[PDB]
């Protein structure tokens, strides 16, 4: 997961 | 907005549509290639061409459980680019690269036509 | 085998099937979550959720084109899963980490159960 | 377009  | 994004999501997807169309699960449509039949995802093959995504949102052919595609369409350069959209790999050869250039022109998928205008390029 | 990769494919195909769903373009199912309806494709909610590929492989349920979810299932929590399958996106919040794991919980998607998980732990 |  990842900040976009 | 603040969401979080799982970077594997999309090729996890396509991963599970294409197990989906090769245990022949609710797939909806046969595109015939003259003397061949590829059986498919109406959705899969709007998402992934042109030519497709303007047949399936014709209000008469949307509902055809049945396409035939010009006698000109070479089956081979069909099938590749059908596994091509359900898989984000293309299987490009130098004997079969103009079959499926033709193809991808045919369907309207302006990356392989790219890809594929660039290896001949690079052969001249 | 010696294929090339188009590395954004599945992003393209995810971005384009997320369109047909915003344009009700070929949907074939209406999810229902107490009062409120979610229309999707069945092969997209399929290749995200195990409750959805267990259902649309069944004999029968594969069929039906309205599925009742538990009364306990949150349709706010059911919405942005929804957003999420068809986005790679997850809005998680404060205020909606508890009815969103319980949802992804319930449809069996797994990777969602798990950053649910790890944001919880981060606040305890 | 890469060799995957
Ligand atoms: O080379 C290409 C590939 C391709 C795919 C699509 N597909 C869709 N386009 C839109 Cl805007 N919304 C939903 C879709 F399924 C249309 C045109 C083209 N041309
Ligand atoms: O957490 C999760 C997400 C998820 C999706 C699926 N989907 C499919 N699985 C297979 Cl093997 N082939 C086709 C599919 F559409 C099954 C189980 C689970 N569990
Ligand atoms: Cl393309
Ligand atoms: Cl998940």
């Amino acid at each position: 997961w990842v900040i976009p | 907005d603040s969401c979080i994004q799982f970077t594997r999501h999309a090729s996890d997807v396509l991963l599970n549509l294409n197990r989906l169309r090769s245990r022949d699960i609710l797939t909806d449509v046969v595109i015939v290639v003259s003397r061949e039949q590829f059986r498919a995802h109406k959705t899969v093959l709007m998402a992934c061409s042109g030519l497709f995504y303007s047949i399936f949102t014709d209000q008469l052919k949307c509902n055809l459980s049945v396409i035939n595609l010009d006698p000109e369409i070479n089956p081979e350069g069909f099938c590749i680019l059908l596994d091509f959209m359900y898989t984000s790999r293309l299987n490009l050869r130098e004997g079969n690269i103009m079959a499926v250039m033709a193809t991808a022109m045919y369907l309207q998928m302006e990356h392989v036509v790219d890809t594929c205008r660039k290896f001949i390029k690079a052969s001249e």
